[PDB]
RNA sequence: GGCCAGCAUCAGUUUUGGUGGCAGGAUAAAUCCAUAGGAAUGUAGCUUGCCUCGGUAAGUAUUAUAGCCUGUG
RNA sequence: AGAACUGGCGAUGCGGGAUGAACCGAACGUAGAGUUAAGGUGCCGGAAUACACGCUCAUCAGACACCACAAAAGGUGUUAGUUCAUCUAGACAGGAAUGAACUA
RNA sequence: UUUGCUCCACACAAUAUAGAUGGAUACGAAUAAGGCGUCCUUGUGGCGUCGCUGAACCAUAGCAGGCUAGCAACGGUGCACUUGGCGGAAAGGCCUUGGGUGCUUGCUGGCGAAUUGCAAUGUCAUUUUGCGUGGGGAUAAAUCAUUUGUAUACGACUUAGA
């Protein structure tokens, strides 16, 4: 109904500095730096102090106001990405054929290969996005860990690995074989 | 059109059995007196056994706003006919005069419910004297202390076809 | 100086017309700098000349003139109606005309 | 290191905000916002410029940087006292915006003889300026 | 009404019109993509068709019935004396 | 007022700009349009791509070379929108269309001239904020325009030269502005101030 | 005195401005002035609690170091 | 296909509905000037890219009587409204409003 | 095929105008943001200032703009040369060095104008071509006919011949 003013608050830790200009957001923390372009929402950022930043929408409808809370979540994710980081864990699930997962290098591109998925002779390759590191956890059988500063880069990288191992022409309720995300958390 | 509020007073034609019949008054929003008298007989024929041929108009007077430069909160009760059925509706309008609030009411009904003038009956227009009696959120948001708001993205009207610099929307 | 102009520049837009029928006896004239019917009242009655060139020389000259005057305003955008002694040719739609300062009321 | 966020400097619709009327019978005059009716309508009143107390659409006026203290819904007599105390007219006249308005009116009031003098004076000043350039 | 039975169309519509070529020497309308990190070399050559003949060779194709067995194939011979360079031309990229 | 008006097409809505230019040509004003690849159309990219494919399927059945011609370049797309607003089958319409030139990028003849804008057709001044729009350059590429990268490379070269010219112009303007301010406080300056100049 | 025009003073028709004097209404309603009363989106003052020595937060307080609303004249 | 009353076409041009015997406006000697009807005023196209309050985003939006088509039934898309219940004595989700059923 | 062809300067005619009548006056990018100035530790930096339209800026006085004298400055501007650099998207333009010469209304003077008779575009632009002047520059091909068959209904195509 064209609300006069809607407001959200963003908190900043001690070691994190935020620079916003022309809807370009750069967050610098102990773990690195992140940059995001937000020139598609028409919001107004204002600084209260070194520990608080407010973002507001003026004369906005229901749909416009709904995007204001999204901005806060995206900026908050950047802040914790450069402070605590993100760690995604996945597990290998299979019935008969073991799944062999290894990291390979192809023309300096840092791919990851999946072998012997349901006995397939085909080799499945998934690119590893920049800023995402892949390690194989010890003392836990068939687990792969993805870490990085950007939650979107880590989440999408893990999602690509899950979709590359989908079963075709079979009852998926019976053939529960694949690699699935099992835990979402922070590196620290 | 630009509405004016008239008071119209009417009566039945006096006879030998009942000399001096009762006087009936009602307040009508209309653009002129000719329409105001027409609307008077329209509502009187819905309430009493009388019509224009068997009655007469006693007096018609325009009513002005007592304080036309004071911001007031109005509560309006209306009855209107939609494409299927008749409904009652309560709306709240903020303005400086009754005629101004009624003009907004007709525009609002046409825009949101496609209701023309002929399909609307104004049951009552009353000023809301006290705060916290306003029950619509689209009116209450203007009743906060020290209200301030900017006007982002100003658009300026140009009198010439061509401009020699890129324009700015600052304000 | 470098300028000797004593007239106001104008353009011949079209004839008076409806959607399908035109009237050559009246021409619509756009005056540069005029964008309001109130401002166009200043130019009512002013003489208008259309100047063009011909190959054949007749009265010791190769320049010919068609004379007219401003009659009334037209629309809300400062256009005016004009009548000429001989109707302007249709090929001059978009050509330049000269609007003089006489007769003067200043 | 400190956080850096650019801050907007919008003119706010508020009580005591000075506006300039561009359309109507009070065009070119100053007035003060007394109360806010809705997102697009405000109540204005300028007694010094002879602007009657009225409700007007926000598209008929232009907000100005000037602002003075004024209680909400103040009557015409109160507005006059606050307006004179804050010296709104003096502050407006000193702005570059008002001087541009005054210059525009002055040029339109020049006669043909005065325009000739402007050409002569401009040529004399041009000679001095171009000499300093070289 | 619809045709009684279906059948593929006669001829290819991508080789139209079936008109005479503008010149007896066919134009080269495309060249291989340039790789700047290689030595300068020509991309085509000119010759004259002389005729056809037959050759015999062994087939090196594992999994085929005729693997490591002789096959008879037809070939075409093109007479290609050396060409002579007599000029150079430079081209500039343009929106047209 | 200028003998030739050069319009920078960047940030202009195609339909509203086309109406303005068509009336200017019919009134007898020569118009040059540059940077046609930066034109905007209201609506999402997918909507306008679907509209062009509807235009593509229209063709004369018995001979495709007779049917409507589907020009893919951004300049010719704007030309199509403009020819529809002019009676192009008359001699008057033909003469008006010869007063117009449309280019992708800013060719050398007009890169050292002044470019104007049309506020009535500007996207930033017309469309409601938050509304989705499409750029004519990317739309043309999807329907078979081949010279998007060539224009981009040339425009980058033009801006480097144009920026260098502006730096020298800024330096000279600072020198001129100081002298005018220094020339103030004189009797001639005071007399000019009294007359408005 | 044949052809084509310019200006002035008038007549008929018409179009577009500037300006003066009157009449009516709740003998406009307001604004403004005087006066009685009242309230909060509560001004001054006072109190309370954290507080980078005074800026907040909520209690009291109806004109005071701001004002507003209603009736009547 | 067949009747009743009236107005029309046929026997009729003219302005408007792109186009049309019947619809809308208006009926016709030859000309000039002024004003309008129905219909219109982004460009084609004569005339405000006028003013004002709202509504609508559609990967098959919509756009004007006669007229050149769309329904039953649905949507936590969005807007306004009706009734009932909870909530200042702290509800809903996991410190301010919330839940349910309906209307267009 | 009777001294033809081409370039440059002007000479006289003819031809035509989709329409000169002070000047098309060059950053880029953003628009819920920018321009300019200024300072520094050169940044998504501090401070100041501007907008609310080109209603600007530049130009602009003299027989469509004459003939002369002087004063202050060593500037501004036109034309023809000259120096160096840059520009290929349709560059055919922009910038710069040096001297010559004309004008200068930056300031002060002295002469001329009439009669076009009270207005009549009152003729001051650039398009193309032709004929005569003289100052340089250059001395070929195609087609038919004949011939070939990688071609072919006829044209056309492809070859050969001092
Ligand atoms: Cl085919
Ligand atoms: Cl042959
Ligand atoms: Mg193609
Ligand atoms: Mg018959
Ligand atoms: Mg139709
Ligand atoms: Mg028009």
């Amino acid at each position: 109904m064209k609300y006069i003013q809607t407001e959200q608050q963003i908190e900043v830790p001690e070691g994190v500095t935020v620079s916003i200009k022309s809807r370009i957001v750069k967050v610098v923390g102990p773990r690195g730096t992140l940059t995001k372009n937000l020139k598609h929402i028409d919001v107004t950022f204002t600084k209260v102090n070194n520990q608080l930043i407010k973002v507001a929408v003026h004369n906005g409808g229901r749909k416009h106001v709904a995007a204001l809370r999204t901005v806060k979540s995206l900026v908050d994710n950047m802040i914790t990405g450069v402070t605590k980081g993100y760690k995604y864990k996945m597990r290998y699930v299979y019935a008969h054929f073991p799944i062999n997962v290894n990291i390979v290098e192809k023309d300096g591109a840092k791919f990851i290969e999946v072998r012997n998925f349901l006995g397939d002779k085909k080799i499945r390759n998934v690119p590893v996005r920049d800023g995402v590191t892949i390690e194989f956890s010890t003392n836990v059988k068939d687990e792969i860990v993805l870490s990085g500063n950007s939650v979107e880069d880590v989440s999408q990288n893990a999602a690509d690995l899950q979709q590359i191992c989908r079963v075709r022409n079979k009852d998926i309720r019976k053939f529960l074989d694949g690699i699935y995300v099992s835990h979402k958390g922070f590196i620290t | 059109a630009h509405f004016k509020e008239y008071q119209v007073i009417g009566r039945r034609l006096p006879t030998e059995s009942v000399p001096e019949p009762k006087l009936f008054r009602m307040r009508i929003f209309a653009s002129n007196e000719v329409i105001a008298k027409s609307r008077y007989w329209y509502f009187l024929q819905k309430l009493h056994k009388v019509k224009k041929a068997s009655g007469e108009i006693v007096s018609i007077n325009q009513i002005n706003e007592a304080h036309p430069t004071k911001v007031k909160n109005f509560g309006v009760w209306v009855r209107y006919d939609s494409r299927s059925g008749t409904h009652n509706m309560y709306k709240e309008i903020r303005d400086v005069s009754r005629v101004a609030a009624v003009e907004t009411l007709y525009q609002d009904m046409a825009a949101r419910h496609r209701a023309r003038f002929r399909s609307i009956h104004i049951l009552k227009v009353a000023e809301i004297e006290k705060t916290a009696d306003v029950k619509r959120q689209y009116v209450k948001q203007f009743l906060t202390k020290d209200l301030k708001f900017p006007l982002p993205h100003r658009v300026q009207k140009s009198t010439k076809t061509f401009s020699y610099k890129r324009p700015s929307t600052f304000y | 100086a470098e300028s000797h102009r004593l007239y106001v520049k104008g353009k011949h837009l079209s004839y008076q017309r409806s959607k399908r029928v035109n009237n050559p006896n009246v021409s619509l004239i756009k005056i540069e700098g005029v964008a309001t019917p109130q401002d166009a009242q200043f130019y009512l009655g002013k003489r208008i000349a259309y100047v063009y060139r011909a190959s054949k020389e007749v009265r010791g000259s190769k320049i010919r003139v068609m004379w007219g005057k401003v009659t009334r305003t037209h629309g809300n955008s400062g256009v005016v109606r004009a009548t000429f002694r001989n109707n302007l040719p249709a090929k001059t739609f978009g050509a330049s005309v000269r609007i003089f300062l006489y007769p003067s009321n200043i | 290191t400190d956080s850096i966020v650019k801050a907007s400097n919008w003119r706010l619709v508020e009580v005591g905000r000075v506006v300039l009327i561009k359309k109507g019978q009070s065009a070119g005059k100053l007035a003060a916002i007394v109360e806010i009716i809705d997102q697009k309508k405000v109540l204005i009143d300028g007694p010094k410029a002879g602007v009657p107390r009225q409700a007007i659409n926000l598209g008929q006026v232009v907000l100005t940087p000037l602002t003075f203290a004024l209680p909400r819904g103040a009557r015409t007599a109160t507005v006059s006292k606050k307006w004179a105390a804050a010296a709104v007219c003096e502050k407006w006249a000193a702005s570059s915006w008002a001087k541009k308005i005054a210059q525009r009116e002055r040029r339109a009031a020049l006669t043909d003889f005065e325009r000739f003098q402007v050409m002569v004076l401009r040529k004399q000043k041009r000679y001095t300026v171009k000499k300093a350039l070289a | 009404s619809h045709r009684k039975y279906e059948a593929p169309r006669h001829g290819h519509l991508g080789f139209l019109p079936r008109k005479r070529a503008a010149s007896i020497r066919a134009r080269v309308k495309a060249f291989p993509k340039d790789d700047r990190s290689k030595p300068v070399a020509l991309t085509s050559f000119l010759g004259y068709k002389a005729g056809m003949t037959t050759i015999v060779r062994d087939l090196d194709r594992p999994g085929s019935k005729f693997h490591k067995r002789e096959v008879v194939e037809a070939v075409t011979v093109v007479d290609t004396p050396p060409v002579v360079v007599v000029g150079v031309v430079g081209y500039v990229e343009t929106p047209r | 007022v200028e003998p030739v008006v050069v319009i920078d097409g960047k940030g202009h809505l195609v339909g509203r700009l086309a109406s303005v230019v068509a009336k200017q040509l019919l009134n007898g004003q020569k118009i040059v349009v540059v940077r046609a690849e930066e034109l905007n159309i209201s609506g999402e990219f997918f909507r306008n791509k679907l509209k062009y494919h509807d235009f593509l399927r229209k063709a004369t059945a018995f001979n495709k070379t007779r049917g409507p011609f589907h020009f893919r370049a951004p300049s010719r797309i704007f030309y199509k929108a403009l020819r529809g607003m002019v009676s192009h089958k008359t001699a008057r319409g033909k003469a008006a269309l010869e007063r117009l030139k449309v280019f992708e990028g800013i060719p050398p003849p007009y890169d050292k001239k002044k470019r104007v804008v049309v506020p009535q057709a500007l996207r930033v001044l017309r469309l409601k904020p938050g509304r989705k729009y499409t750029t004519l350059g990317k739309l043309s590429t999807s329907v078979g325009w081949k010279y998007e990268d060539v224009v981009a490379k040339l425009e980058a070269k033009r801006k480097v030269s144009s920026a260098e010219y502006y730096a020298k112009k800024r330096a000279f303007t600072k020198k001129v502005a100081s002298a005018n301010a220094t020339a103030a406080e004189s009797d001639v300056a005071k007399q000019l101030a009294a007359l408005g100049y």
